[PDB]
């Protein structure tokens, strides 16, 4: 993504290793789990909060005639 | 449906005593301006949803 | 590390360290200070040497002593187990419950969380004041500051604000005591024993305390904001919480950074200012707001400097106000209660739309009303009636009604008022006014609006009159 | 390296004697050990005083000082129109690294007088009261003033949305960058304005340099600099770039604070005085240019906002002698629900007619004068009641005027429309009318004049003037048309 080679590999590799793993991609790491579940209702909560794998149809009105 | 072609003259609208009436047209003339005034906005069409862009990119 | 009192000034103590000099910020505990005398570090005057603060007493501090850092720059407990507790700036107790014990503590010195995540955008909040709702829709979450002079029924009103809301709410709430009277936190105290949501089957509460007081040196008072800031940042953004963050009152901050900005060796701006006045307001109220973590409503008692507004304090505080909360002493004087110069509070929502136009052109009737009314006052001063004009004898009769009409008396300071006093929700409100507007009442006794809720009681109040 | 390098000298309060570097430029933006640049402002033979641009806390003593070596350029483009950025070109936004990536210093100074070449183009607010009182040219520099969110704002953003129209228009004589400066407006403020502009994506033509109130001091100053150079930039390149520098007020607040830290003075209101200099030297980098330089302009509209309408004030003294006008804006009006809430009185352009439209022109320039009348015999005798019968009438003209010269909150135009409605009362149409029903009037007329003149309005547009197609038209409009408005 970026450079220099020995430093870099000390990183590089290290972008990679965490996806060089998947199931905890070397870490997952609890924490980023925690306040990912944390933020994850929080930004839910802060959302709209008609669920986001359900369509929402359609709805019908009838307007004021005197 | 579409429009309705009516045209109204507003002079003769409001007058009208069937005497049940004459009161409403008076306030049906302006509950139909405020009717009128609503439609003649409104946006015409929604727009509608790249699909193939969220397609890919809603990974639920 | 470990510093050498050079020099003590006051609890400016400079502070040679030669231990190398760690942040402007560390914070510093005094070795042969068993009583925990913070100092913090100002500055790198070089020399090794630092301007620190001490907050506190300089007892016994013997040119050379030692000082030992603590390391960070000042750190607290935070922690649910602050509220109901009175908290010093310390954050040890003052509700002297013992320690005000908490999990994680945190350096109360921070940044001000980014515009991205702040949400853009609020909703006005409602105060139960006629007064305030309609005529400075104050926001949820938003600052709004409390300008108004020595102990004019702000104090009172306040703790009335607490008492319309804190309990209503549905977060909780942060009283930050910035210089505030060791005498008024008790009768807070008291009055939330009392109102038992300083309920101490919690120290959970539904309000927290957090108190620097007056009678504490500036560096205290000055810190107990950031204090304050920090544990309810935590609350909110960390305990989600709608906080709502009584400040009462954030000059005494102001002018505890003023006090030292002298003996700070620095050029003390106008009047003995800051230059970096501004700078400082920047660094706390920007971190005070809502985020979409939460909103921080924010309650600033702000002492208006001799009612100087003009004063620059103030010039610059109506910036940072999402709903600047101008009292009238000039109305106060006229006893009344709502005291408010609402011709001066505003909410920045106060534009029609947002409100609800209409609320709010009810409102602009008024506005205009009183204003062009407040207009004629250097004419009526001294001309009194007779050769002006008749529609304008009309708006000052009904004036003087609307006048009468934001008057409420003091629901919970029936102590103050003898009155009970008043809470009056919208609608009475919108259509008080507005009634007025139609003038129903232009035979109905003016004054008869006067120290009133609902519009219809008022009505009431005129009739039993005639 | 570290030999053009320096170890902190002295530390405290961002105010950094350095030591060391000792061939520094002067001027230089110093790159530090916490990163962060410096302005080597003061050179001392002994130290060099330091700006620290941003935050200290960080920072402890005898740190390495190293060069920038760079006299302090900022990133230039378009690429800052749709772009929330602070000064140094730091997407705040969250928008991501900026297209302008070019870089530009940030002092460049101000034209040459053969380079410069006077206005005539106009340009407008979609603000009737604005455009009509205050026609708007091109290349500008001239005082805003008013207190603050009133929408204080407002009165920006209807014209920054209007500009929109003519960035849907086109050259740099319709279209327009516009530039907003925020000085010291808080993260809120901004974000709910920035907020704003992107709704009306006014903001695509549009800079928003954002300088929020919590920022350090030297930033806020320079924020407008910053802006200063892309505005040239603008300007040279054809441009006509608008920059709104809001405010100033605040800047100088900073730029003492700042100097007095370096405990470079206090001058009067504690001020040192080159601050006007300052400006000056700003915003004569704002002006209309010839053609060599594209004939962009770089608008400026500073703005001041009054503590207590607090003028001979020494900023505003200061700045209304480079400016060529203020535009007051009156409170008591604002009270009274008359937002634009003006005093025109106090509001005032000197250039007038070079930046104007005729259509405007010829029904404006006699509403001044009915305004101005009506206004007298509210005053010599200051009383609103009257002082002879004719002016009975009058006065109603004025009054009727009045209804007319408001502006929506949250609400700009363009020229013919608001021509339009202009027109129709000072032609007169609706002193038979009441006058708060005008602007009632307005909303029906215009929605009709819209529907259907905009034929007509097609003419009016096109000839940047009434024309005897429109007139014609109108006083037939206007008479039938408010008939039929009334009945």
């Amino acid at each position: 993504l970026d450079p220099v080679q020995k430093l870099f590999v000390d990183k590089i590799r290290e972008y990679r290793t965490k996806r060089q793993t998947s199931g905890g991609p070397v870490d997952a790491g609890p924490e980023y789990q925690q306040d990912l579940d944390r933020e994850l209702f929080k930004l839910k909560q802060m959302y709209g909060k008609a669920d986001m794998n359900t369509f929402p149809n359609f709805t019908f009105e009838d307007p004021k005639f005197e | 449906r579409k429009l309705a072609l009516k045209t109204i003259d507003w002079v003769a609208f409001g007058e009208i005593i069937p005497r049940n009436q004459k009161a409403v047209a008076n306030s049906l003339k302006s509950w139909n301006e405020t009717l009128t005034s609503r439609l003649a906005t409104l946006p015409e069409k929604p727009p509608a949803i790249d699909w193939a862009y969220y397609k890919a990119n809603v990974a639920k | 590390t470990t510093g050498r009192i050079v020099a003590v000034i006051g609890a400016v103590v400079d502070v040679q360290f030669d231990e190398g000099l760690p942040p402007i910020l560390n914070a510093l505990e005094v070795q042969g200070r068993e009583t925990r005398l913070v100092l913090e570090v100002a500055q790198h005057l070089g020399e090794s040497t630092v301007r620190t603060i001490a907050m506190d007493g300089t007892e016994g501090l013997v040119r050379g002593q030692k000082v030992l850092d603590s390391g960070a720059p000042i750190r607290i407990p935070v922690g649910p187990e602050t509220l109901g507790r009175i908290m010093n700036v310390i954050g040890e107790p003052i509700d002297e419950r013992g320690p005000i014990k908490t999990k994680q503590f945190a350096a109360i010195h921070a940044e001000a969380p980014e515009f991205v995540e702040m949400s853009v955008e609020q909703e006005i909040l409602v105060t139960g004041i006629k007064v305030v709702d309609l005529l400075a829709p104050y926001a949820k979450g938003g600052k709004i500051g409390l300008f108004g002079g020595a102990g004019v029924g702000k104090t009172v009103l306040i703790m009335e604000l607490i008492n319309n809301v804190a309990k209503a709410h549905g977060g909780y709430s942060v009283f930050a005591g910035v210089g505030e009277r060791t005498r008024e936190g008790n009768d807070l105290y008291h009055e939330m024993i009392e109102s038992g949501v300083i309920n101490l089957k919690d120290a959970t509460s539904k309000v927290a305390l957090v108190y620097g007081q007056m009678n504490e040196p500036p560096g205290a008072r000055a810190r107990v904001a950031l204090t304050g800031l920090t544990v309810a940042e935590y609350f909110r953004d960390q305990e989600g919480q709608d906080v709502l963050l009584f400040i009462d009152n954030i000059f005494r901050f102001t002018q505890a950074g003023s006090e030292v900005s002298a003996l700070l060796g620095r050029i003390p701006s106008a009047v003995g200012y800051q230059p970096t006045l501004a700078t400082d307001m920047g660094t706390m109220q920007e971190r005070i707001t809502t985020t979409k973590k939460g909103s921080i409503t924010s309650v600033q008692a702000i002492y208006v400097p001799a009612d100087d507004l003009t004063d620059p304090a103030p010039a610059t505080t109506f910036a940072h106000l999402d709903a600047t909360t101008v009292l009238s002493r000039a109305i106060a004087e006229l006893g009344i209660y709502p005291a408010v110069d609402p011709l001066d509070s505003t909410s920045r929502i106060m534009d029609p739309n947002i409100v609800g136009s209409e609320h709010y052109d009810v409102a602009r009737g008024v506005q205009k009303i009183l204003q062009d009314y407040k207009s004629l006052q250097d004419i009526i001063a001294i001309l009194g009636m007779d050769e002006l004009s008749e529609e304008d004898k009309l708006t000052v009769s009904r004036a003087r009604k609307i006048q009468r009409f934001l008057s409420q008396p003091f629901q919970v300071a029936e102590v103050f008022t003898g009155h009970l006093g008043k809470l009056v929700p919208l609608k009475e409100t919108i259509k008080g006014f507005q009634q007025i507007l139609a003038g129903e009442y232009d035979h109905l006794p003016e004054q008869a609006f006067y120290m009133v809720g609902p519009i219809e009681e008022a009505v009431a109040k005129a009739d039993k009159l005639a | 390296d570290l030999e053009e390098t320096g170890r902190v000298l002295s530390i405290g309060d961002g105010i950094a004697r350095v030591h060391g570097l000792r061939n520094v430029q002067a001027e230089e933006m110093v790159e530090f050990s916490s990163g962060l640049k410096g302005m080597s402002l003061n050179l001392e033979p002994d130290n060099v005083g330091v700006v620290v641009f941003g935050n200290d806390k960080l920072i402890k003593e005898g740190d390495i000082v190293k060069r920038t070596g760079a006299i302090v350029d900022v990133p230039v483009g378009e690429e800052l129109l749709g772009r929330v950025v602070d000064a140094l070109g730091n997407a705040i936004d969250g928008k991501g690294p900026i297209g302008s990536k070019a870089r530009r210093r940030v002092g460049l100074k101000a034209p040459g007088i053969i380079p410069r070449i006077s206005v005539r183009e106009p340009m407008q607010t979609g603000i009737k009261a604005v455009d009509s009182l205050v026609p708007i040219g091109r290349g500008q520099r001239e005082l805003i003033i008013g207190d603050r969110q009133t929408g204080k704002t407002s009165i920006a953003i209807d014209t920054i949305i209007n500009q929109k129209r003519f960035n849907d228009g086109t050259d740099e004589k319709k279209k327009l960058y516009c530039i907003y400066v925020a000085i010291g407006q808080k993260r809120s403020t901004v974000a709910q304005l920035v907020k704003r502009l992107t709704d009306a994506d006014a903001m695509k033509y549009t800079i928003v340099v954002s300088a929020t109130a919590s920022d350090a001091a030297p930033l806020q100053y320079l924020a407008p600099y910053s802006g200063c150079s892309m505005g040239e930039y603008f300007r040279d390149n054809g441009k006509h770039a608008l920059i709104i520098y809001d405010d100033l007020s605040k800047q100088a607040v900073a730029y003492r604070q700042m100097s007095l830290l370096l405990r470079r003075p206090p001058g009067r209101e504690a001020y040192p005085g080159d601050v006007f200099y300052l400006h000056s030297r700003l915003l004569e980098r704002a002006a209309k240019m010839n053609d060599a330089f594209g004939g962009g302009s770089l608008t400026a509209l500073p703005v001041i906002e009054t503590q207590a309408g607090d003028v001979s004030a020494y900023i505003p003294t200061n700045v209304i002698s480079i400016t060529d006008g203020q535009i007051f804006l009156e409170t008591e009006l604002f009270y009274k629900g008359i937002r634009p809430a003006i005093n025109v009185g106090l509001s005032v352009s000197r250039v007038g007619s070079a930046a104007q439209t005729r259509a405007m022109k010829q029904v404006a320039g006699t509403m001044k004068l009915e305004l101005a009348q009506y206004r007298e015999v509210a005053a010599f005798a200051q009383f609103g009641s009257d002082l002879d019968a004719a002016t009975q009438q009058l006065l109603s003209r004025g009054v009727r005027l009045t209804e007319l010269l408001k502006q929506g909150q949250y609400s700009p135009m363009a020229i013919e429309e608001q021509v339009a409605v202009i027109y129709a009362g000072v032609r007169g149409y609706l002193d038979k009318l009441e006058p708060s029903k005008i602007t009632k009037f307005e909303n029906a007329f215009l929605s009709h004049v819209i529907s259907q003149h905009q034929a007509l309005l097609g003419k009016i547009r096109t000839d940047g003037k009434i024309s005897e197609e429109s007139d014609a038209k109108l006083k037939e409009i206007v008479t039938n048309f408010l008939a039929g408005f009334e009945a």
